[PDB]
């Protein structure tokens, strides 16, 4: 078997002027802990943060090849900043280059679109990609995304007294509120998932640049 | 009209392209090799074409594996090509077997490679003569390989522009020391011989580069002569001129 | 594997890294070979500990010597600021392992590269036959990752514990873990090798240490 | 593999092999093509007439190809053109347009002028026909260099200059030959400065005129 | 005009490049002779080492192709070493393929066929060497087979190669343990060339039933002393 | 008789095709390289075909730590720079190691030499000055079609480069000790290249400057960015 | 997943759902299952989404190359033939929808086994039966543009209601001779209640 | 099979049984299992690979001189890696034993045992082997060990063939069951 | 003979110089880049009155905002243009973005010296005109030597010697697009042997709003009247 599971869950949320990519720092094999701090969210330059979740070797290979492609793009276009959509197309081509022996990874890239709004792209191991407002990857994706849908997009929430006829209107979430929600969802996942814990690394992409925040999770 | 292609015999049976490659070798700077009682010393004259050259940084002598040193005169890129082939050959020997390649075996491999460049008109003969050698399980060996692919073992070897005077000095060395030279005194004498041979190229300044591979001094590994020993050899050579 | 090496355990202290492995090559349940050195010094600032297939370990040893020889070529600073780093050696080994796995011809080993970088940082990283790499304050392979890792993590639980850990404490923990592994691992040996890479005192290789 | 550069630039900027292939073309027999409003008429001036191939060759049901120069090279060109037309039908579901087929043939000819180990075709082709489901006539020409262009009337082979002068004085691009009779009579008059005539009509209606019709046209002239 | 530069026929039906390779065979100015005893084959080759900087033990035109076959080459040492390496590979490959040691004549035919290929293909030049193979064949006994740049080979009762090969050849014709055969060959070479030999002027190879080997300078001096007595 | 192929030696042992490839550089515009212990500077005189045309790019950037300038055939320079970028890329990928300037120069040496001994190819018609910064400090390399790669304090290649080279030789002891003041080293390079002009003067469009150093990534100055150095 | 495309007097209506499921886990409710190959060509994804996406983008590139060479846009038949040959040579269900001057409104169905069918109505996916029945019961050629858009909406709504792996929202496309028009995203949750209120259907669902 | 090579004061002795079986059937009971790959380098399996090794070593002898037992083991590994006991004598190494178990790793040992019968004599050989044994002592040790292995292994039997590799040369010894069984 | 990849004693490749002299015999092409667009004009040079001049495509589209003119052996120009179109389409496929004009010119010129035992270099010169957000309206002159320059105004072909001097005299940074059309037509009329009209000359322009377009004979005739 050339593949394996090293655990790990990632979360990319695109705001109106920011993008956050968060992942737990625990590396595991079966029921053992390999490392309590093995980052899987990487600033790849040009205000683009990438995370390749799944098979750790394939994730490392894909991240390395994407960084190589960004370097070659800078070599060919005179240090021109790579746009997030161009990066997404490049990652699609990189993934499809191994169609029949695929990178066993689901990768998420986050950043700002050319208009300045937060952009998040999710990729299938075979090469399909889609721009999303939010996407969760990894084992604990099912323990995190419903809560964010409830809390960011106000799903199943209605304005009180309207008899469920008026939905709760959407609102601008600041990056701080989004960070609070990410922290709470990851703490819940740590509580209920044995592969989540040991620390939460969040990379925030704004117009200023890429900002990294680390928060400790429970170590059991 | 037999000198325009590599693999053509002249009516006398000569390969004129190999002779022209030898002329190119004779145009090069003087490099020597001395086989001491337990090792080999390589010295080369590095012409200082301009004051802007970084001193002690344009290294000519090359190591193959860890026990073989190679120095050459003529077309330096051809010598580098030959040394790259020799490194590949030593690696292949050390992969198929486990011992480091013996010096005679390495000499044969290089000779075969150089001779293969005289077999076709689609390729050019090497424009270098390589002095190479080292220490193996059978002791120290010194070889000089010519553009034809010919190579022999030598007690002392010299090529380049000042090859004649260097050969005379090496002959004097062989005559005066039948007992076998010592590695350190061999380094000093290599400095002396290079300085003496530079008189045929006195129009320009030169930098002396020495390396050695001795069973006792360098533990059978090829190392460059630097620091106190290099300066000592330089002073010995300068004094020996007068 | 058919002839196999057991656990390699390692940790980093305030001034360097310690790596240990035992000198036994098992043949199934037969304790066949007892002179197998599985710690491989590369240069003076790197030790490579290999577990698993012994023939593949010998192949990796040959590759490491070839890497040192190749680095020495045309490099007057090969014994100097242009020497091979633990990170370079690990990157090469991980590339080799990943390319072997991608060709479905894996080198059936787990490698820990231990060393100190030129700037003085401790290097301690792991790679296996799948190409999976990770770093930790303490690393162990096979039976070590299950039994010795808990004992070493009691000494260095996180990165902030590394500067508080002296060489004596780390070596004592490593020797205790080796004794425990001898007690509870059937494919282990009394005799083991221990290497200390210190940013100040350099590489210290201790052979034929006994539980 | 033999890859000597046979077609190279002379000091004056000329590729001599292409010029000599053009000379080989100019020593070919004839290919006069007169395009009208609805007609494209192609003509040429102990041999066994039954089995001697006609110079006009159907590349597909709607496109025909006449040529001038080396017949043996023309066979290879026509085979490649037919294979390409069939492949285009197979993969793009559509029969080739006259311009597409002309472009492919000229591309093969151009490829033979800058590939090592080969000499250019000594063939110039007059490619005539109608695009699928279309009705405006097409009359293209290719040359050994790979140049292709569209013509109202064109001739290639020996006496090409004289016949081209005759066409330039008798053909008027203001008012092209109105009837098939006009197309055929203009072609026969050009060839009279033995006659074979092929009329290409839309919807794959390609017919070679009988000797009786050609005799009537000649007698009228 | 280019018939003299590649191996194609001249208007007289000759291959001038092959003839020029024959001319090149004598560049080294070395004479060799091979003689068969009833039990052994002996090759005597001149050893001219004029440069005093040379290591004489490396100057050698006699090669041990296999356990039983030896080869002495007349011609430049790079082409000689090329032929020696090819012959060694052929001998080892024959042993691998057919389960027994290659006979001397089979190897000589092997190398002559290679020379014929060089003679017929334009991009390969001939090797300017003459190869003399000697062995004691387990079927045919002592054997001398000599190959030339033309791809021609034949077995010999005795043979001589070099610039003065004619003198040695007529001397052997007039005449017509291995130590005695060596002494005979050395004496006859002395008589033919009219030059006394020191222990450093000669190369000696001996093909016996079990192995081919070359004598050292001490053994050659011993044979010279025996001739002196 | 001997200049038609790179595979032929002249009776005196010369390779005429390689010498003609060198003459190709001698026809090119002058570019000047010089370095101190901390910084390496490329100064290039860009050439324009017509006053309605732009000036051809002379300086190429490999990565943050290395870059080169060209004299001669621009497509050859592009091919060599692509190969150099591939080598640095391979080093970074396989070893996480920044390729040393000397090793990259030797790789260029081998690639250039391969075209001087085999039939069918031609020598590269371009010369290169490679500046870089690695663990051993600032490096300046001169590449030649013959395969010769040399490490120098300062150098000039192209048309009339002899004046610049003579000035650098005269100024050597001054500019090698400039050290941590990059603007002064760039100034010295500008004077060196101005020593090689005949009729045209250094202008905003003519001059192109590159620099790399200890805490200086490889940066190229063009346009108004060089007005302070003119 | 439920994708449908039908042909009517006003062109082609393409309606899809947007739910992607990893087993029983709904990974996304906002997946685009319609490929804008070019301003005049649409493709639909139903299984094998990555192969579909990559190869239909490459089909768009091939169409652009054909445009440049022949000064004419590629036909729906040609694009479907290229995609079918590609699928066969590597041997999903995709609809190629376009409206060119020669062919008119044209839909081709290409699946993973290499079949290539021209037709007026197609439905693919886990909910293809419910949508296919809704179409068969309500489809007409003389259908108006508004009625055809509502019919596509309604068929996708039926599929999403009855099939567990279909839902999320309806993406409506209208292929015209001037190129396709996106008619928006319609949440299945809101659409179901709206249709239940206005239409009187789904009487077994308490509201 | 029961094969065992022992280094002693004057060189190395390779000993083996002579039985080859196909299940319970003894197909050959006079098999010669000790195989010469070079003049004084011998190997034994616990056959094509032996031919290729002999080919490579003959090439090595032609080009680079006499190979050592280490060179033979290196060739064996490079062919197998991409159970063999290799024993040989060289003047400087004075007799070496290299074992290459099924995995393809190479180990240099004072003595080696391999085959289905070596398991029964692991303890006996550990207890009874001594460094720097005499030639007769070494022959006796191999005789006793192989006799026990033959007694306990059904796939081992026949005569005990021995090859003595020393500076004197190669000596072939044969021991019939009537002699070693009564030991 | 001599090798195709041979250097001359002056450091110049023989075949490249011969190809340039081949280009010198081609039909004239003129390009002018302004702040509002780039205007490309070519001399048709129909060899016969029976030749349908509307079939002469000496200005082609590479991408939506990239077009070029050709001069010399225009049969090689078709292969060059096919490579350029493939490069632009492959760029859009791999990067989801339109190729840069300078990058397209580099991709084209990478083929220039890829010949030796390709048998020969191309015998055609291109005037590549394009627009992008990075550098605006750009005009490049691609040569078989592999070199290209950005030009404000450039003329290639048989009449380039005087046409370039006239462009030098006439071009300024404040020219409007219509002034560029009039200037191109004026230079063509000056250098063409034939009397210039809408049937023996062609015009094209690249603008951000409308992309690459070729002017019809009607519109070209209206512009010709303005002279």
């Amino acid at each position: 078997n050339p593949y394996g599971d090293n655990g790990g869950t990632i979360l990319g949320i695109a705001g109106e002027d920011f993008a956050v990519l968060a992942g737990d720092t625990r590396n595991i094999t079966d029921y053992s802990i390999n490392s309590r701090y093995e980052p899987k969210v990487f600033d790849c330059g040009d205000n683009i943060v990438m995370s390749a979740n799944g098979f750790a070797a394939d994730g490392d290979a894909l991240v390395k090849r994407f960084k190589n492609s960004v370097k070659w793009y800078h070599f060919d276009h005179n240090d021109k900043k790579l746009s997030i959509n161009s990066a997404a197309r490049n990652i699609q081509h990189l993934l499809y280059g191994k169609r029949f022996f695929p990178y066993y990874v689901h990768t998420i890239i986050a950043g700002l679109d050319e208009d300045g709004k937060g952009a998040v792209y999710s990729f299938d191991p075979v090469g399909s990609y889609e721009r999303e407002q939010c996407r969760a990857g990894g084992a604990a994706a099912s323990l995190i995304m419903p809560f964010l849908d409830n809390q960011v997009n106000f799903k199943n929430q209605y304005e009180p007294g309207t008899n469920g006829k008026v939905k709760k209107p959407l609102k601008y979430l600041s990056v701080e509120e989004v960070i609070k929600l990410v922290r709470d969802s990851f703490t819940s996942a740590t509580e209920r998932h044995i592969q989540v814990g040991d620390g939460l690394e969040i990379l925030i992409v704004t117009k200023d640049g890429v900002r990294k925040e680390f928060y400790e999770l429970k170590r059991d | 009209g037999y000198d325009l292609s590599n693999s053509v015999f002249s009516p006398d049976g000569r390969n004129f392209q190999v002779e022209y490659a030898v002329k190119a070798v004779e145009n090069g700077t003087t490099s020597i090799g001395i086989k001491c009682n337990d090792g080999v010393v390589f010295a080369v004259e590095k012409l200082i074409t301009s004051k802007l050259l970084v001193p002690q940084k344009n290294v000519k002598i090359q190591v193959v594996d860890r026990h073989i040193g190679c120095v050459y005169s003529g077309l330096i890129p051809d010598g580098r090509h030959l040394v790259n082939r020799g490194r590949e050959e030593a690696a292949s020997f050390k992969k198929l077997y486990k011992t480091p390649i013996p010096i005679p075996a390495f000499a044969d491999r290089l000779g075969q490679y150089v001779q293969a460049h005289t077999l076709y008109n689609s390729v050019r003969p090497f424009g270098v003569s390589t002095i190479f050698g080292g220490v193996d399980k059978n002791g120290a060996h010194l070889y000089m390989l010519e553009p034809s692919g010919s190579y022999w073992g030598y007690k002392g070897a010299a090529t380049g522009k000042g090859r004649q005077s260097a050969k005379a000095e090496l002959e004097k060395l062989v005559d005066h020391h039948p007992e076998g030279l010592s590695a350190r005194e061999a380094v000093k004498q290599a400095a002396k011989i290079i300085y003496l041979a530079h008189e045929d190229n006195k129009e320009k300044d030169f930098e002396l580069e020495i390396s050695w591979c001795s069973l006792s001094e360098t533990n059978g590994l090829h190392k460059f002569v630097k620091g106190d020993l290099l300066q000592e050899a330089i002073d010995f050579a300068q004094k020996e001129i007068n | 594997p058919i002839v196999t090496g057991t656990s390699v355990i390692s940790m980093k202290y305030d001034n360097g890294v310690i790596i240990a492995a035992d000198n036994l090559g098992s043949y199934g349940s037969l304790l066949r070979f007892n002179g197998v050195e599985r710690l491989i010094p590369v240069g003076d600032n790197t030790v490579v500990g290999i577990s698993g297939d012994i023939s593949d370990m010998q192949h990796i040893e040959r590759l490491l010597k070839d890497l040192v020889t190749e680095n020495a070529y045309d490099n007057p600073l090969a014994d100097a600021e242009e020497a091979l780093e633990p990170s370079y050696i690990f990157e090469y080994l991980a590339t080799v392992m990943y390319q072997r796995r991608s060709k479905m011809n894996p080198l059936w080993n787990a490698i820990i590269v231990a060393g100190v970088q030129s700037n003085g940082d401790q290097f301690l990283r792991y790679v296996n036959l799948l190409g999976v790499t990770y770093s930790s304050p303490t690393l162990a392979t096979g039976f070590g990752a299950h039994m010795a890792n808990p004992l070493l993590r009691k000494v260095v639980d996180r990165e902030s514990d590394i500067p508080k850990t002296t060489v004596q404490v780390a070596e004592e923990a490593i020797v205790n873990a080796m004794r425990v592994l001898y007690y509870r691992d059937a494919r282990s040996s009394r005799n083991f090798s221990l290497a200390i890479i210190d940013k100040n005192t350099g590489l210290t290789f201790k052979k034929n240490l006994q539980v | 593999g033999y890859d000597r550069a046979l077609s190279i630039f002379s000091p004056d900027g000329h590729i001599f092999q292409v010029e000599y292939a053009l000379e080989a073309v100019k020593r070919g027999t004839c290919a006069v093509g007169v395009k009208g409003k609805n007609c494209v008429v192609l003509g040429c001036e102990l041999q066994d007439t039954r089995i001697t191939p006609s110079k006009v060759s159907k590349i597909d049901s709607h496109v025909v190809l006449s040529f001038s120069g080396l017949n043996a090279d023309s066979r290879i060109l026509i085979e490649k053109a037919r294979v390409e037309a069939q492949s285009h039908r197979l993969t793009l579901e559509d029969p080739v347009t006259v311009e597409y087929l002309t472009r492919y043939v000229a591309g093969v000819q151009q490829r033979y002028t800058q590939s090592g180990g080969v000499r250019p075709f000594g063939v110039s082709t007059l490619i005539a026909g109608f695009d699928p489901r279309d009705d405006e006539p097409k009359l293209y020409q290719t040359e050994p260099s790979g140049i292709y262009s569209s013509w109202s009337a064109q001739t290639i082979g020996r006496n090409s200059k004289t016949v081209r002068e005759f066409l330039e004085k008798n053909y008027d691009r203001k008012e092209p030959p109105a009837t098939v009779e006009e197309c055929v009579k203009l072609t026969v008059r050009s060839l009279l400065e033995n006659i074979e005539i092929t009329v290409v009509k839309p919807d794959s209606d390609i017919v070679a005129l009988s000797s009786e019709e050609i005799n009537q046209y000649v007698t009228q002239i | 005009g280019y018939d003299r530069h590649i191996t194609i026929f001249s208007p007289e039906g000759r291959l001038y490049q092959v003839e020029y390779a024959f001319k090149a065979t004598n560049q080294t100015n070395i004479n060799s002779l091979a003689v068969r005893g009833k039990d052994c084959t002996v090759v005597i080759s001149q050893k001219k080492v004029p440069d005093k900087l040379l290591d004489p033990t490396t100057v050698s035109y006699i090669f041990c192709i296999s356990r039983t076959i030896g080869m002495v080459v007349n011609g430049p040492i790079p082409d000689a070493r090329n032929a020696a390496l090819r012959a060694k590979a052929e001998a080892a490959e024959f042993r691998y393929k057919y389960g027994y040691d290659m006979p001397c004549d089979v190897l000589a035919k092997r190398m002559a066929n290679l020379s014929q290929i060089y003679t017929q293909r334009a991009y390969m030049r001939p090797l300017g060497v003459i190869l003399t193979f000697v062995s004691v064949d387990e079927e045919l006994g002592p054997s001398i087979y000599k190959t030339d740049p033309a791809g021609y080979y034949v077995g010999y009762k005795a043979t001589a190669t070099g610039p003065k090969q004619q003198e040695i050849t007529t001397n052997l014709e007039n005449h017509f343990s291995w130590e005695k055969v060596v002494e005979f060959a050395i004496t006859h070479m002395i008589d033919a060339l009219g030059t006394e030999f020191s222990k450093n002027d000669l190369e000696v190879g001996v093909a016996t039933k079990d192995k081919f080997f070359t004598l050292s300078a001490e053994n050659i001096e011993e044979r010279l002393v025996a001739i002196a007595e | 008789n001997y200049d038609g192929d790179t595979v032929t030696f002249s009776p005196t042992g010369r390779l005429f095709q390689v010498e003609y490839a060198l003459e190709a550089i001698k026809q090119g515009s002058v570019t000047v390289g010089l370095r101190s212990n901390t910084h390496a500077v490329l100064v290039a005189l860009k050439r324009n075909a017509d006053e309605l045309s732009s000036y051809q790019k002379k300086i190429i950037k490999c990565d943050e730590h290395m870059g080169l300038s060209l004299a001669g055939l621009a497509p050859d320079a592009r091919v060599l720079s692509n190969y150099l970028r591939q080598q640095c890329n391979y080093s970074s990928l396989v070893f996480n190691r920044k390729l040393a300037v000397e090793r990259a120069g030797h790789l260029l040496c081998d690639k250039a030499q391969k075209n001087t001994q085999s039939y069918g190819g031609r020598p590269y018609g371009v010369g290169l000055l490679i500046i870089g910064y690695d663990k051993s400090g600032a490096h300046l390399l001169e590449f030649q079609p013959s395969g010769n790669v040399t490490e120098l304090y300062g150098t000039a290649i192209g048309a009339r480069s002899q004046g610049a080279k003579t000035y650098l030789e005269r100024t050597l002891d001054t500019f090698i000790k400039i050290d941590g003041n990059p603007d002064e080293l760039i100034k010295a390079g500008v004077e060196a290249i101005s020593q090689s002009l005949r009729d045209e003067s250094l202008t905003v469009d003519n001059l192109s400057i590159a620099i790399v150093g200890k805490d200086t990534p490889f940066t190229i100055y063009d346009g108004e960015a060089v007005a302070k150095y003119i | 997943t439920t994708t449908l495309a039908f042909r009517f007097q006003g062109g082609i209506i393409v309606a899809v759902d947007s739910r992607a499921t990893a087993g029983n886990w709904v990974a996304s409710q906002t997946v685009k299952k319609v490929i804008e190959i070019n301003p005049f060509l649409l493709g639909t994804m139903a299984g094998g989404a990555a192969d579909c996406q990559f190869w239909e983008t490459w089909l768009g590139s091939q169409c652009r190359l054909h445009e440049l060479r022949e000064k004419e846009r590629i036909s729906v038949a040609a694009a479907s033939k290229i995609l079918s040959n590609l699928v066969y040579q590597y041997k999903m269900g995709t609809m190629i929808c376009g409206y060119t001057r020669k062919e008119g409104p044209t839909i081709y169905y290409v699946d993973s086994d290499g079949t290539r069918l021209k037709g007026d109505i197609f439905c693919v996916g886990s909910g293809q039966t419910f949508a296919y029945g809704v179409l068969d019961s309500n489809y007409k050629w003389d259908l108006s543009v508004e009625d055809a858009l509502y019919l596509g909406k309604r068929s996708i709504l039926a599929a999403a209601h009855r099939d567990a792996y279909s839902g999320g929202s309806v993406n409506l496309y209208h292929v015209t001779e001037d190129g396709w028009i996106y008619h928006g995203n319609h949440d299945v949750g809101e659409l179901f209640w709206k249709v239940k209120e206005e239409e009187g259907s789904f009487n077994n669902v308490i509201g | 099979t029961s094969i065992m090579a022992v280094t002693f004061k004057d060189g190395v002795i390779l000993g083996a049984d002579s039985r080859t079986t196909t299940g319970a059937y003894i197909a050959n009971r006079v098999t010669d299992k000790l195989t010469r790959v070079h003049d004084k380098i011998w190997c034994c399996r616990s056959q094509a690979i032996a031919d290729i090794v002999q080919y490579h070593l003959e090439l090595y002898t032609s080009q680079y001189g006499t190979p050592s037992t280490e060179t033979a083991a290196s060739v064996f590994k490079e062919l197998c890696y991409e159970g063999i006991i290799v024993a040989g004598y060289d003047d400087k190494n004075k007799g070496e034993v290299y074992t290459i178990p099924l995995g393809g790793s190479v180990h240099k040992l004072p003595y080696a045992i391999a085959g289905s019968g070596s398991t029964f004599i692991y303890g006996y050989c550990d207890k009874n082997f001594r460094e720097n044994m005499s030639k007769e002592e070494t022959v006796d040790f191999i005789k006793h060990s192989l006799s026990q292995a033959i007694k306990w292994d059904g796939s081992s039997g026949g005569v005990i063939r021995m090859v003595v590799l020393t500076a004197a040369g190669v000596e072939r010894l044969i021991f019939y069951p009537d002699e070693y069984e009564q030991l | 003979d001599r090798g195709v990849s041979t250097f001359s004693p002056e450091g110049r490749l023989f075949q490249v110089e011969y190809s340039l002299e081949a280009i010198k015999l081609g039909s004239t092409a003129i390009g002018i880049a302004t702040k509002e667009g780039v205007v490309l004009g070519v001399e048709k040079r129909a060899t016969s009155p029976l030749l349908e001049s509307d079939s002469i495509e000496k200005i082609v589209e590479i991408d939506r905002h990239i077009g070029c003119a050709m001069s010399g052996l225009t049969a090689d120009a078709r292969s060059m243009i096919e490579h350029a179109r493939t490069a632009a389409v492959t760029h859009n496929l791999y990067y989801d973005e339109d190729i840069n004009v300078e990058s397209l010119t580099q991709s084209v010129c990478d083929l220039a010296l890829r010949f030796g035992e390709m048998s020969r270099p191309f015998g055609v010169a291109l005037l590549i005109a394009g627009h992008d957000a990075d550098d605006g309206y750009q005009l490049f002159h691609a040569e078989p030597s592999g070199t290209f320059y950005r030009y404000n105004a450039k003329a290639i072909g048989s009449g380039s010697e005087g046409a370039q001097a006239e462009l030098l005299n006439e071009w300024h940074s404040s020219l409007t697009l219509k002034e560029a059309e009039l200037l191109v037509l004026k230079i063509l009329k000056q250098v063409m042997e034939e009397k210039l009209d809408e049937n023996n000359a062609q015009l094209s322009c690249i603008t951000k709003q409308d992309g690459f377009k070729i002017y019809d004979n009607e519109k070209t005739a209206e512009l010709i009247k303005e002279l």
